[PDB]
């Protein structure tokens, strides 16, 4: 091994000299304590190492030993319920080891390797086998744990173990040769995991907020971004997704943000039930934490751990949804990083290789034929903290370039305690074509034309608040008034979601359609009355507008008697008002 | 209309201020990227 | 451990950095001592070691420093503070040190004043409500035990009077949240960062005169102390705070009194540094630097105490968008921030509900907590606040005999709203009066307009007048 | 052949190598480690100590130890060929279609030579897009520079793709007849995602016009390099295809605004000092060199057209790059936000829109003797009718004269077909017919732009081609 | 140094009604007053050297023009000092660093102003510090920053301004001297932004 | 070099009543005219070259687009001189640069322009000089500078813009020649915002 002594000590920069011989971007154990760190520079006999731990302490001459192998994760049975920190090690074992803080130089398997598992072999001797295939299954919650072979690994089965139980650490599979492959193998988390082809994106991605499934939709394997200021309702989106998704897996990576927001994580989703799976939903679900206060040279770190743990479950054939609660703050981890390397910046002190490892981290994402032939994909949402909220800041521009939806904030919602506060015309997406055939065979064969009608209404709203800004809604004709007045009930009683009640936190498509049909309805029916004479005032006061605002309220189950009933009074109100 | 003008005219020079500020610091940080390289060698 | 080593050969003395060479037994982060020729001893910490020199960051000013005479000898390797249930009455300076008269503190133990991240997994969910008294605060901001809920302020707005407002009234309902015991007080963890005589007098008289000195822990950086010491000094506090709470079952209230201050003292350490800087000059680890301040708040699973902050910063030029408000924004739960304009209107306290916020509120309000109505009410008064704001710039165009009777009411509701349930002056509100001010504001609208509230809590509450609560 | 050993540096993206004074500036070379992989890399600065070398992909695995340097061209260079048509290039290159590769009959310098200024000549022959607002309204001419000015949401890959599988030349028109004039599509795709080039591979096979089209498709996640290199690859081919096969060549490039910004990160690499707005302070010059290189040359037949397109990053025309764009272009053609959310495709205004070189390309003996006046009139009768439709939100329907009233219904029917073209391929004919359609709306003697001659000989028509008769 | 800080409860009466009624200073507060040029800051810091009740007014041109010390040195004998009846030139101490005066000696100026003040409120006196303009100290630390090669701030500004600026302003009060009397000093500070 | 230069004393008469009445120019004068993209300029240009009282016209293409240069090298060379008949070619110069020539080129082409303009003008004769974009010009002049990493004054340009334009425009003007003879130059460049 490559072993040389500590030469500087700057914050989470160590240089340490003697190390000729050791690889970019390899691991090392810095000090006596043997702090994990990764070398960034190579400069003569010296290696330039940023320590993923506290540094305090640290004094010039202790030993820096290379591990030879760059960052990896170990996969296999034991993730789908823990939480981890930046580099895949278990906070509850943690916990256990060293109490109610987070001591640097504690060792620990990412895996337990005194877990049971009920092993269920799908080979026999003589089969040979490739990367990505399924040497047998594992239950773990219901969810049936394949166990794969390593990507690039390729042989003959010699010896398989019979059905039983055993843990990770025991060789399933001995292949021809000698090779042994356990139930789990290790992966370099900068390495994407390979994959056969990429699919189209068809089918959608269901996050259950009525304005993100309808007006700005992203399909099952594609990626989004959420950016907004500071209150403006970036993580309780992100936790709303965590939460009602439809996808099988739940990778949920804090970055840089708080810790209580974790703690509530943890605290509430066991309570809560997955809505396909029955169990709880933290079955479902891993959490990557690195909380603000935490390395900061961890934050990469945590994001490539969660978006291999994403590609690992996509390999065998789940959907899953990876979340990154923040990438502005592994964007400022890697400005701190670049000022300890003295380098030129590229913009506002970023690095210039930012926007690199941000296409690369966003393009792991998509619809894919893994290795094993069955069909897999992760969904990529991104939340961005733009500085003071300026979404010129080059991260956020970065993102807008590579993303297929763009789920804008503003901060003029949040204040007003309108959720989820997604500014419609700053927000975007570029899935809404592709998924229509699937809203067509699964909605209604005319949704993607009411959804059009809806957004041509926001649109004819947002031009007629030019002139309402400057001469005010009473001057305008009773058809643009209305206009004005159909767009502010669908602002409050279609977009408007309350992500803490207990009926309208979710929304099926079905629901969403039939309260566009009904908004919609009373639109038609209002416009005709006022081609015949009918006031706007006059119009207003309908309670049959009550009925339409108190739609979203209404439960899944009962639904649709309400939608029937709403649609008789919309036009019976409509045939006797004239 | 010529309050907002003032506005937009006041905004894009404190914008332009920052922005030689930042080339300022660039400017010093090259240089000690070249000096402390120098003299070490 | 206890023989000393004396560092000579100082190479360069500038501002607040110190180069000494030849120490590389110097660990990294260690307190020094610098002992001059006059005698004088002045402390530091090493920020950068190297095997050719390390590098120091005095404390004090660097007044009298000279190459030929200035000796560096190591303290300890690790900034430490030595801390006991003692210091409950005592002042300290901005590094720990009796500015009160008294002798010492006997320490029970010596805690780093970096402190350790607190595991996630360790951590509960912050849910008991504190009454704070304030109904801007109470209703629509809620405040509960173990949040970070900073003060978003400016040069001349009485956000001092607020701190101390809240420290003197701040309690637990345990009636309301079913519990139904006697409650031990408050411990104040005061620490003020580059803080004026005006503040400091008004709050040592405040503290005085309710009587809160004897359970308080106090940490002063005067405006005139050295710069340098402010970035220990809210460490410092914190750890005390965290040792009190998480040792003791104390219940802290931490203060801090200027993170601007705070944050113009790291914006120098890292310029004479030369650290890539963020926006307006502030080093690019401002909110990390940040975080492992503001992160030390907070409730711990199996642990009766708590640790609850609130930080005080004033915005530059009342703008929200600056480094320091952003960062702090990013990190805490929610702020409270102060409008001039309510100010100079003699609102008092100035607070505007529509920018403050409050991300713990959920978990310490509603049913079985304060009341059942408490959510949907502080949704329907932010809901009406902001048609009233909305109603006032469109009548800055209009006029306001052009408006509609409903527009008319939306505007008679926001001015009612800021003089009355805003503006309270100094007394003490419990949360059924300041609901049923709230419900007596909101009776001011017609009934079918108050569509975020469900029709039980309407028919329960809605109808009283503001002139039935007061004459 | 020679190995550079002794790297002693290695950080981000640079690396240098000692005693390689027989580098040239800008070479590639072939960076080789302990694991036998094989990584490409640029000549960056080369002095009597040591060579600087920016390696494309990430520098992971690299050690001073083992990693060995060779040489293995002195000059970025390109193979290409006739067969090139039909393929596709992965933006230095090399083909990621699965074919082998060309058998190049001759390798030219990707940094071509710029044009002879009395070499030129003046533009005054049009490509037909199938586009109405492109064709009748801001005409392309073959030798033009017309960028797409597009936003963050807008449509611009399905524009790109529409034009490319629809432009053609009408050698008709001009009276020639002569079909035996080659057209060729070359296609510079820069910084896209997967889904983008799924997106492009589809459209391109699906209809045939592959066999047309050279694609060198550069992804997001692909070195920076690459996509600096990506349209001096497909401009390399559009000129040797243009100027020495008589192929008319079209050339899209999207997007510029991927290309602006792999430029910043690159010259921030090499820490050059970033000039106005952050962005290098020769990129004017760099996107120049890009530009320039279409055009129409005095004694050959060919042509190299070209239409770059780039994403306004918030909607803002101040902005550097659309700002240098416009500075080096002749024109621009703006996509609509209000438009594409009103649900009208292709989302083309014409009234920020502007085709500079117009004027040449269009009228006796080229597209047909109406052409410019029809233009006109169009133009004027649309910002009327898109006035009017503002005032009558305040004054109302009534309150308006009938001729103001049938330039509300002009705009809507104008929004409504000659924009609202969907994915048909409109002959310019065909364009002509729908416009002089419209203004047959408006009554005869308003329309002032338009002589005696041409109202008397086309003015009458109604709205069939669309609906009713489609 | 001084015994104790006292709470400022009398005012520091200017003779502008709009000050002394509106916006009051105490004995031992401070006050800034910012203002393009030709605002009436010297118009003020002048009005206040004539007509208030400080027993000691210190005066400080820092960076400012000369004319207006002169105008100083030529009215003040003549003109009689609202407290005791004598000349008022009497009460009065300047300090001038004209603008065209070396530039580094400015926030030496300022320094030797206030100890002054703090010296003659050590004797028991309320003293008046009018600083002609603090952002010519300013811009002098801007430009021996720059000669010092620091990274500066803000606007080219030292990372220290506020510091300094703090440190300077933290004089001011009413204390209990270390000789048992009790005197003041009011620090009125005028901003050329 | 020259003996002396003379008053602006006589006109420059354009040929065109608008500019030769109302906004004229005198012999040796300088002339600023914006360029709209159909405001016609180039047939001004034209006319100027064509109508004008000056001997000799001298043309400088600064940073033209490829077709706008392309077009002016197209069509002067089918103008007729009026006063001969002949090509206007024959008493024309044209400096041509596109933009993606060199940045030097692009720099130097209004100091080589008017240089051979004083040197016709060192003959006697009165020579029109028509920049046909100092934007460019600029615009290739900032990119000089930013590549010498110098400081960006206002909008990236170099603090010595405005000294580079005022040399190169006072080259203008009426003279007597070293040789004793009467030679004048007029320059009019073309700014493009
Ligand atoms: N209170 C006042 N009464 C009468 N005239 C006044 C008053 N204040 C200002 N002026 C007039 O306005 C002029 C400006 O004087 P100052 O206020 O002293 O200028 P300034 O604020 O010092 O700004 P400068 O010119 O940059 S030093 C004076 O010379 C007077 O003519
Ligand atoms: N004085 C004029 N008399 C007659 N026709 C003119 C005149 N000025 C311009 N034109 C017309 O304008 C066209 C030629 O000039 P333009 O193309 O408008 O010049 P230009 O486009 O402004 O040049 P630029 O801005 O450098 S591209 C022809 O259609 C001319 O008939
Ligand atoms: N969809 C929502 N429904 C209800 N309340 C919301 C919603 N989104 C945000 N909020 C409220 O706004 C606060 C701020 O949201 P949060 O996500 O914590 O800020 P950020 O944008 O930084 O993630 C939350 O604590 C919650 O009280
Ligand atoms: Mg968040
Ligand atoms: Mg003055």
């Amino acid at each position: 091994m490559i072993q040389g002594v500590i030469q500087k000590i700057a914050g989470p920069a160590v240089i340490a000299k003697g190390m000729l011989g050791a690889r970019m971007y390899d691991i090392c154990k810095v000090g006596e304590e043997g702090l994990v760190g990764e070398i960034i520079r190579l400069d003569g006999d010296t290696a330039f190492v940023q320590v993923y731990e506290d540094t305090s302490g640290l004094k010039v001459g202790e030993p820096v030993v290379s591990t030879g192998l760059p960052l990896a994760v170990e996969l296999g049975p034991g993730m789908l319920n823990g939480i981890y920190d930046g580099i895949q090690r278990p906070l509850e074992r943690i916990r256990e080891k060293t109490g109610i803080y987070i001591t640097r130089g504690v060792v620990v398997h990412a895996l337990d390797r005194e877990k049971k598992w009920a092993w269920t072999p799908m080979v026999k001797p003589g089969d040979e086998v490739r990367g990505g295939m399924v040497l047998g299954t594992v239950p773990e919650f219901g969810f049936t744990h394949k166990i794969l072979v390593p990507p690039d690994v390729r042989g003959r089965v010699k010896e398989v173990k019979p059905a039983g139980e055993y843990t990770v650490e025991e060789p399933v599979v001995v292949l021809e040769d000698g090779t042994e492959l356990k139930m789990y193998h290790t992966w370099p988390v900068r390495r994407a995991r390979p994959v056969q082809r990429k699919l189209d994106p068809n089918t959608p991605f269901l996050t259950g907020m009525r304005i993100l499934d309808v007006l700005f939709p992203v399909a099952m394997g594609g990626t989004a971004a959420i950016p907004g200021p500071f209150g403006a309702g970036k993580s309780v989106t992100q936790q709303s997704l965590a939460k009602w998704s439809n996808a099988d897996v739940v990778v949920y990576v804090g970055c840089g943000e708080r810790g209580n927001e974790m703690t509530d994580v943890l605290v509430e989703f066991p309570e809560l039930t997955d809505p396909k799976t029955g169990g709880p939903l933290m079955h479902r679900t891993v959490l990557i934490a690195n909380t603000s206060n935490m390395p900061v040279a961890a934050r990469e770190a945590s994001i490539y751990v969660g978006v291999t743990i994403a590609e690992y479950f996509r390999d065998q054939g789940f959907s899953v949804a990876l979340m990154a609660d923040s990438t502005s703050r592994w964007a400022e981890a890697l400005r701190e990083i670049s000022s300890r390397l003295e380098e030129m910046p590229a913009e506002e002190g970023y690095p210039p290789y930012l926007a690199a490892r941000l296409a690369a981290f966003y393009e792991r994402a998509g619809k894919v034929i893994t290795l094993g032939g069955e069909e897999g994909a992760v969904t990529i949402v991104g939340a961005v903290s733009p500085p003071g909220g300026d979404m010129s800041e080059p991260v956020t521009q970065s993102t807008l370039r590579i993303v297929g939806a763009f789920w804008r904030l503003d901060a003029s919602l949040a204040f007003r305690r309108h959720f989820p506060a997604i500014n419609w015309n700053g927000s975007y997406s570029l899935f809404t074509s592709a998924l229509d055939p699937w809203y067509r065979e699964n909605v209604a064969e005319d949704y993607p034309e009411l959804r059009d009608a809806i957004s041509e209404l926001l649109q004819r709203e947002a031009g007629l608040q030019e002139i309402v800004q400057l001469v005010g809604p009473d001057a305008l004709q009773d058809a643009e008034r209305l206009v004005i007045e159909v767009g502010r009930i669908i602002r409050e009683d279609f977009l408007q979601q309350n992500a803490y009640h207990e009926v309208d936190a979710y929304c099926s498509m079905k629901k969403a359609y039939g309260i566009m049909k009904m908004i919609l309805a009373f639109y038609k029916e209002a416009e005709a009355a006022i081609k015949r004479g009918v006031s706007i005032d006059e119009i207003l006061q309908l309670p049959v507008l009550e009925r339409i605002g108190r739609a979203r309220y209404v439960s899944e189950e009962e639904f649709p008697a309400y939608f029937e009933e709403a649609m008789k009074e919309i036009q019976g109100a409509f045939k006797a008002l004239a | 209309i010529p309050g907002i003008r003032a506005q937009i005219r006041f905004i894009q020079q404190v914008l332009e201020q920052r922005e030689r500020e930042d080339t300022f610091r660039l400017k010093r940080i090259k240089g000690k990227i070249e000096a402390r390289e120098a003299e070490e060698e | 451990d206890l023989l000393k080593k004396e560092y000579t050969g100082i190479t360069y003395i500038s501002g607040p950095l110190l180069f000494v060479e030849n120490a590389k037994d110097l660990a990294y982060g260690a307190i020094v001592d610098i002992k001059d020729g006059t005698g004088r001893v002045r402390g530091g910490q090493v920020i950068e070691v190297s095997e050719e020199y390390a590098v120091i960051q005095v404390f004090e000013e660097t007044t009298g420093l000279d190459l030929a005479t200035t000796s560096v000898s190591l303290v300890e390797d690790v900034a430490r503070l030595g801390v006991s249930k003692e210091m409950l009455g005592r002042r300290f300076n901005g590094i720990g040190k009796p500015i009160d008269g008294l002798p010492p503190i006997t320490p029970e133990k010596r805690l780093p004043i970096t402190g350790l991240p607190l595991n996630p997994v360790a951590r509960r969910k912050p849910e008991q409500f504190i009454q704070t008294g304030i109904s801007t605060i109470d209703v629509m901001n809620t405040l509960v035990r173990g949040q970070k809920l900073p003060i978003f302020s400016g040069s001349g707005l009485p956000a001092n009077e607020i701190a101390a407002q809240i420290a003197r009234q701040a309690t637990v309902r345990p009636d309301l949240s079913g519990e139904g015991e006697k409650e031990e007080p408050f411990a104040v963890v005061f620490a003020a960062m580059g803080i004026t005589q005006r503040e400091l007098s008004y709050f040592i008289q405040e503290f005085e005169r309710t009587g809160a000195l004897s359970r308080s822990v106090l940490f002063l950086n005067k405006a005139d102390d050295p710069t340098i010491e402010r970035i220990l000094t809210p460490r410092m506090a914190l750890t005390v705070a965290e040792y009190l709470a998480f040792e003791h079952d104390y219940h802290v209230l931490v203060i801090l009194t200027d993170m601007t201050n705070y944050c113009e003292a790291l914006r120098e350490i890292g310029a004479a540094r030369e650290e890539i800087p963020g926006r307006r000059g502030y080093p690019g680890y401002m909110y990390t630097d940040l975080a492992t301040i503001y992160e030390r708040a907070g409730v711990v699973e199996g642990k009766k105490g708590s640790v609850t902050q609130i930080p005080i910063l004033s915005m530059p030029d009342d703008d929200r968008t600056h480094p320091i408000p952003d960062l702090t924004g990013y990190i805490t739960e929610g702020q409270i921030q102060l409008s001039r304009e309510l100010h100079r209107k003699g609102i008092y306290p100035p607070i505007d509900p529509l920018p403050s916020l409050s991300r713990l509120m959920n978990n310490g309000v509603g049913k079985g907590k304060t009341r059942e109505d408490h959510k949907q009410v502080s949704d329907q008064l932010y809901s009406a606040y902001a048609n009233g704001v909305d109603i006032r710039k469109l009548v800055a165009i209009i006029g306001e005999d052009a408006l509609t009777e409903n527009d008319r009411r939306y505007l008679q509701f926001a001015d009612a709203f800021e003089r009355f349930f805003i503006n309270q002056g100094q007394q003490n509100r419990s949360i059924e009066e300041s609901l049923q001010i709230a419900w007596a504001l909101l009776s001011m609208l017609p009934q079918g307009e108050l569509k975020r509230i469900s029709k039980d809590h309407i028919g329960k509450y809605y109808g009283q007048k503001l002139e039935e609560i007061w004459g």
